[PDB]
């Protein structure tokens, strides 16, 4: 049974930092990629960052230079080191592991609410 | 300078997901479809209702384009009457539906090396689409009998996947972008000519 555990959420003042965590057990971590999006409640999911076992790294434009991924292979823990926050960062974080199987599912995790406003 | 804005739709930069596709309704402006025609960069140009080649000479009240993104494999369910996950979870048209249908390949643009995990397509639903529904719902969906309570595991997936468009993948599985136009005739005033 593959799991991911999200942590790390919470209330934040516009200029906080906040450090979100994904437990991964039940396949390779080493060899997965690992994805990040947030959801506001009335719109759908948006890609936030993702970090490959080619341990490259790729950000979206609303986050460059703020937000930050981490890859502890031998914890198997993403880390999303959320710096410089603002009220339009607001909404429900998702950490999700898929692909590099063919027949298999992106596997998700369960969430995290972030808020930011003051 | 009373065009109707086709390049704010078409040359447009990011496409939402087929799940939560994005909709920009247009109205009182000059719709010049032959320049539409003058690219030949579409895959699929096809119409409902209406004659493609007699085309920019219609008028409607209004005209809904809605834009997202699928695989080529999936391009032929955008039609009425068609079933599939993108069909049936994800954008289903109405039998009566009198629009347009337009695709083309995206795949040096929405697709990266190693995935591009940007584009999300509802793979489980309790029940199908209705026409023009939209279902941005994140809720555990329950396989089997076995309960969820929100959290995933055994007979418990998240309801929306990742296509991961990579440039090697198959002319299939390519990513493909979808402007759908919807043209609406009621007993009210035409707005949409030229
Ligand atoms: C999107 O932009 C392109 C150009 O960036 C438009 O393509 C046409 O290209 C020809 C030849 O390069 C030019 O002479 C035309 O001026 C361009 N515009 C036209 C024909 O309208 C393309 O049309 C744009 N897409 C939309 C929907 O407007």
């Amino acid at each position: 049974q593959v799991q991911l555990v999200e942590s790390g959420g919470g209330l934040v003042q516009p200029g906080g930092s906040l450090r979100l965590s994904c437990a991964a057990s039940g396949f390779t971590f080493k060899n997965a990629d690992m994805n990040w999006y947030r959801q506001v409640p009335g719109q759908g999911l948006e890609w936030v960052t993702s970090i490959y076992s080619d341990g490259r790294t790729v950000y979206a434009d609303s986050v460059k230079g703020r937000f930050t991924v981490s890859r502890d292979n031998p914890k198997s823990t993403v880390s999303l080191q959320m710096n410089s926050l603002k009220p339009e960062d607001t909404g429900v974080y998702y950490c999700m592991a898929g692909s590099k199987s063919g027949h298999e599912l992106d596997h998700w995790g369960q969430g995290t609410q972030v808020t930011v406003s003051s | 300078t009373n065009l109707c804005p086709f390049g704010e739709v078409f040359n447009a930069t990011r496409f939402a997901s087929v799940y939560a596709w994005n909709r920009k309704r247009i109205s009182n402006c000059v719709a010049d479809y032959s320049v539409l025609y003058n690219s030949a960069s579409f895959s699929t140009f096809k119409c409902y209702g209406v004659s493609p080649t007699k085309l920019n000479d219609l008028c409607f009240t209004n005209v809904y384009a809605d834009s997202f993104v699928i695989r080529g494999d999936e391009v032929r369910q955008i039609a009425p009457g068609q079933t599939g996950k993108i069909a049936d979870y994800n954008y289903k048209l109405p039998d009566d539906f009198t629009g347009c249908v337009i695709a083309w390949n995206s795949n040096n643009l929405d697709s990266k090396v190693g995935g591009n995990y940007n584009y999300l397509y509802r793979l489980f639903r309790k029940s199908n689409l209705k026409p023009f529904e939209r279902d941005i719902s994140t809720e555990i969906y329950q396989a089997g009998s076995t309960p969820c309570n929100g959290v995933e595991g055994f007979n418990c997936y998240f309801p929306l996947q990742s296509y991961g468009f990579q440039p090697t993948n198959g002319v299939g599985y390519q990513p493909y972008r979808v402007v759908v136009l919807s043209f609406e005739l009621l007993h009210a005033p035409a707005t949409v000519c030229g």
